[PDB]
């Protein structure tokens, strides 16, 4: 979230980073087929 | 403390996992970061319940 | 000036882009005027940890 949200905290991947101290770690996104594609934001569009 | 430590004997009769071990503490850490006094805070005590 | 200074040997040893360095810099001189126990200085700390 941006952090001027009360309560905002990072998205995954900087935890994910947080968690294995590399630079270049090996990702593994999961079940891509069925990624919500909703009205309320397309992720899909984020994944680019 | 007074809830937090409420909570935390509860805490210490259940076997938690280490996962939602390390997440209710760190909320709990989020909780003693959070002013009393705020809206979010009501929300995260109330989620800490 | 304790917080910063962990911060700051821990940036000492990992090498960060220039761009970064000098965001965290300002960043870090930005909590410093900030309050000892202010609630906005509670999250720039957790924010800059």
């Amino acid at each position: 979230h941006r952090r001027t949200y009360v309560g905002a905290m990072p998205g995954k991947i900087i935890q994910c980073l947080k968690k294995t101290k590399t630079e270049n770690p090996l990702i593994l996104i999961d079940e891509v087929d069925k990624i919500g594609r909703g009205y309320q934001g397309d992720p899909s569009s984020a994944l680019l | 403390d007074a809830i937090e430590e409420k909570f935390r004997e509860r805490l210490k009769e259940l076997v938690v996992p280490k996962h939602v071990m390390d997440v209710v503490d760190e909320e709990l850490s989020k909780l003693g970061l959070l002013d009393n006094h705020s809206s979010e805070f009501n929300v995260t005590r109330n989620y800490l319940d």
